[PDB]
């Protein structure tokens, strides 16, 4: 939870450029495709059953948005990253048993899915900054494990 | 672990890069050492510099070993065990450094290549590079 | 992968194992479902008291799926695709739960096979656990 | 970290009987053996080529005591694992960089350990007991990384 000034630019200077409304989706689903075991969480959600029935599959896209949601959410609180993801923690492992890595996971698929959306503007020195948050959010999701 | 549509989406994906591997190589290598640190320490000499003529050769010796791997894609134990031999019992390489790089590695062919890289080649991708660290990280002793 | 040495040592395991197999895998299944309780609602249908009887037969489905593995070990993803689609595709387990009943069989051998427990047959058994998992668990879509 | 009496008991209870002179050794040792990556941290105690040799060297032994020392240490102090720990978790962290995922794997090689020398009297409820305890201190020690 401490990045350089350097860095607190690139990040917020590229998810202003961010589809708020499609990034979300486009990286829920890009985890329930390479990280299948992940959908046993989304049941209630109908068709996955296929890279496109899940990333087509409309509430994983209603979801994809919150989620991206709170991402957005933290990036303003940086800097008390535990605060900002303090019930949203306890909800997914308290609650719904999500297994910690898998946060690592969702932000790691997420990192990927910028790199797609911006080519050669998100660079090296652009993604360790955003690394860095990645981390954060997911091991401020997982606090309520430790 | 990789069945006949993953193995597609791979050779899918090595050819639109083609011979472009050996830069990505040191581009997704660039990529680690500035996105986590700690991957530093297994270059000490090395000077982890942007451009650096290192990290270029070193990409490419990284590049074409995984063509090779692509082309011995039903066989990669035999044909890789000559590089676990490297990253098992000479360098002794951390598991979790591979799941780093397998990441970095990735994160340039989605930046490289936004029309092959889909959320199914994406998986595949993973898959395949998976396949690769438990191959190089196999043997220790 | 698995070297002979290896899967030397497996058999010398299995062996001291016997038919005892059906009463380690389900003491296995009780330590898991003890020590890592979420790992209990892959069983939501199942009485999990004490030596509740589907746990020992369910322990038996276990250890014997184990001594096939054993028996066709040069060839196991074939052997196994069976639970391969079950666990990969049917109940979606998270890879990381069989870590934990890999680590439960592992102490579980440990607590009743002295003698055969040596370093040398630990490193071995994980191995070839942690390969069963890659199995039943790489067939995912 | 979080035991209850009963659990609680169980521990200090099995605990007492551990020879603190060659459990260190064993864990540490079998560490090496089965996850020998982890021999990279460790070139300068000597000779690790095999089994026999990883588990008869002195300052493998040596080391696992200062180990089991700390593992002792925290069974004592278990509402207090982050602190406890503190600069042991700097030191693994700022000036070892041993990657976390090995202390957690530290951890299940010394529960291995236990149920080795404590045959049947290592039952299910007390393995879950130190689960919670290896878990915690793989947890306080990684916290530097938090
Ligand atoms: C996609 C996975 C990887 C592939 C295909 C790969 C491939 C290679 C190849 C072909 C070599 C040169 C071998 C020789 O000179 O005989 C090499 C060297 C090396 N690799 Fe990797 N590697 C991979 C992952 C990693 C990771 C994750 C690390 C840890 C950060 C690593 C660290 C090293 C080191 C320290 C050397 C020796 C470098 C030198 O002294 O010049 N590799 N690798
Ligand atoms: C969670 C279980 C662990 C505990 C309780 C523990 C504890 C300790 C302690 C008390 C020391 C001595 C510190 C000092 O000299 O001031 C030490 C040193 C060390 N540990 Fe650990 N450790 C654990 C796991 C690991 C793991 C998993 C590794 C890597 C595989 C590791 C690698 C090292 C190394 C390389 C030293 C070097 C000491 C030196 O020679 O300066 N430890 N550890
Ligand atoms: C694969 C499992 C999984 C992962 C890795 C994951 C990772 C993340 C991450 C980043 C690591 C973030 C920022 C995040 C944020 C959210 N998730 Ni996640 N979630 C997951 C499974 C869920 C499920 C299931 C729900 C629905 C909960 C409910 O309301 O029943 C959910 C709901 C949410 C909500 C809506 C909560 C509410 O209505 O109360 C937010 C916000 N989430 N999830
Ligand atoms: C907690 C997750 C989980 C893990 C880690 C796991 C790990 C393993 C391992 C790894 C060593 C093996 C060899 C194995 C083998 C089997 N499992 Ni698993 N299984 C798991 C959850 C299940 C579930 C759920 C079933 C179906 C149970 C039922 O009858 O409802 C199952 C059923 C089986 C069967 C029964 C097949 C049949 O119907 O004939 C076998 C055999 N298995 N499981």
């Amino acid at each position: 939870v401490h990045l350089t000034p350097e860095e607190k630019s690139a990040v917020t200077a590229l998810w202003g450029k961010v589809n708020v409304d499609e990034v979300g989706g486009e990286a829920l689903g890009r985890l329930l495709v390479v990280y299948p075991w992940t959908q046993r969480f989304f049941e209630s959600f109908g068709d996955l059953s296929t890279p496109d029935a899940v990333m087509g599959n409309p509430k994983v896209k209603a979801h994809g948005k919150k989620v991206l949601g709170a991402f957005s959410d933290g990036l303003a609180h940086l800097d008390n990253l535990k605060g900002t993801f303090a019930t949203l923690s306890e909800l997914h492992c308290d609650k719904l048993h999500v297994d910690p890595e898998n946060f690592r996971l969702l932000g790691n698929v997420l990192v990927c899915v910028l790199a797609h959306h911006f080519g050669k503007e998100f660079t090296p020195p652009v993604q360790a900054a955003y690394q860095k948050v990645v981390a954060g959010v997911a091991n401020a999701l997982a606090h309520k494990y430790h | 672990v990789l069945s006949p549509a993953d193995k597609t989406n791979v050779k899918a994906a090595w050819g639109k890069v083609g011979a472009h591997a050996g830069e990505y190589g040191a581009e997704a290598l660039e990529r680690m050492f500035l996105s986590f640190p700690t991957t530093k320490t297994y270059f000490p000499h090395f000077d982890l510099s942007h451009g650096s003529a290192q990290v270029k050769g070193h990409g490419k010796k990284v590049a074409d070993a995984l063509t090779n791997a692509v082309a011995h894609v039903d066989d990669m134990p035999n044909a890789l065990s000559a590089l676990s031999d490297l990253h098992a019992h000479k360098l002794r390489v951390d598991p979790v450094n591979f799941k780093l790089l397998s990441h970095c590695l990735l994160v340039t062919l989605a930046a490289h290549l936004p029309a092959e890289f889909t959320p199914a080649v994406h998986a595949s991708l993973d898959k395949f590079l998976a396949s690769v660290s438990t191959v190089l990280t196999s043997k220790y002793r």
